[PDB]
């Protein structure tokens, strides 16, 4: 859905 | 539990065509948006579903708060992420000059006006930030519960470092209803944008332009 | 509270809240009710504006900009409060009890909701009492970043006589809860969120025209 | 001019 912002927040 | 030096530090350690130059400044803004979240206190903590909803829900307004109080020592005009400085004449030859009067008049002029210093203008982006009306949380609750902690801190800041003005809390607050009509209008712009396609707009605005 | 009293603006409310009898004088289009109340309630919202401390001895070119400018927030606070009386829905001021599912079927559910949500369940939670309400409402009146101003300065010093006093009113009337003054004022960026929202649906059906909407509610709808 | 609202304020 939202690639960018969950590899920010998770990783 | 909230201590402002924790979020005077997220402030800091994330420190750094007109609509073109614009656009491509908060792209660069959204990713450093996220290292300031992870650094207040107790957000990382949050399930991360949640911690999406409250960035998705608030990074117009975030970024708006930051720019503006940014600007403070500029005249008739904002200064960029990028370095570079965009003057009231050039926002109205680019055809978005009544928005960003608004940001003018009601943000950086009065953020001028009183002074507000990096301590307060962060407890106000934590305050955005810990939105428990945002739709989709799974639990308010404890968003509510860091949110009431950061004007908590918020208050006693004021009422220690500027013991004459009483209603100086108040007046912070008071700003975030501007502050939420200024980010819609935005955000309204930014739509606008994308459907003509006529403004260049990188990959991280894009996805948070990009329906849910 | 010597310039800006609560007892003023707490009888300022009282004066124009709905009798009792209109309610029981009662218990069919929806959105044409609700307009319709809208209509009524903007005469009296002129009428409380006047009963606020200080606001008649504005110019009359800044009243008439602070009403054009918070009517639609003015008027949501309103019923908001009035209907945490009811579990559910929405009291007009005509006597009319709005539920969810007959605004939802009107089409507008998505925006009732939010009231329900953000404005209603919040107020009924904390038990906002009708002074609060009173000065929220104050508040929003005294909206210095209205456009045309011709002293926003002085509309600035209202809003700040306003506050102060709602806050001496919470701690005196509230020791024990030291946030409740933030916890109310936290409550406006909703209320300029869902008045905006509420605009939004009031000018399409205007330009539907299929909705009958009276000659007060229809002149705050025209541009200047 | 908003001929209604500017009855009431002057009334
Ligand atoms: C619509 C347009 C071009 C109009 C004028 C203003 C300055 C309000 C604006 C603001 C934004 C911005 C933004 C602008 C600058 C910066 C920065 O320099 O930190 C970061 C974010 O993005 C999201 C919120 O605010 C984007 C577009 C516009
Ligand atoms: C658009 C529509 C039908 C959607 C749902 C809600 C209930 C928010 C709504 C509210 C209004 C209203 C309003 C409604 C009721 C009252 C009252 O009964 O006191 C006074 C004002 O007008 C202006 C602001 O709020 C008008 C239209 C709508």
């Amino acid at each position: 859905k939202h690639k960018i912002l969950h590899r920010l927040l998770q990783d | 539990d909230m201590p402002v030096e924790r979020i005077l530090e997220a402030e800091l350690a994330v420190e750094p065509d007109p609509v073109t130059n614009i656009c491509q400044a908060a792209d660069k803004q959204l990713f450093t948006l996220v290292e300031w979240a992870k650094r207040i206190p107790h957000f990382s903590e949050l399930p991360l579903d949640d911690q999406v909803i409250l960035l998705r829900a608030g990074w117009n307004e975030l970024l708006i708060a930051s720019f503006s109080h940014r600007s403070i020592a500029v005249k008739d005009g904002i200064l960029l992420a990028t370095g570079l400085h965009v003057h009231r004449n050039s926002a109205h030859s680019a055809g978005v000059g009544a928005i960003f009067d608004r940001v003018l008049t009601e943000l950086v002029s009065k953020m001028r006006d009183m002074q507000m210093d990096k301590t307060e203008l962060g407890c106000l982006r934590a305050i955005v930030l810990f939105n428990p009306d945002s739709k989709g949380l799974s639990n308010p609750a404890e968003v509510e519960a860091l949110r009431e902690k950061v004007y908590a801190s918020l208050e006693a800041y004021c009422k220690h470092k500027y013991p004459e003005q009483p209603g100086r809390f108040a007046k912070l607050l008071l700003r975030l209803p501007a502050l939420r009509s200024i980010g819609l209008k935005c955000l309204e712009h930014l739509f606008f944008f994308k459907l003509i396609g006529d403004t260049p707009i990188d990959t991280f605005l894009m996805e948070m332009l990009e329906a849910p």
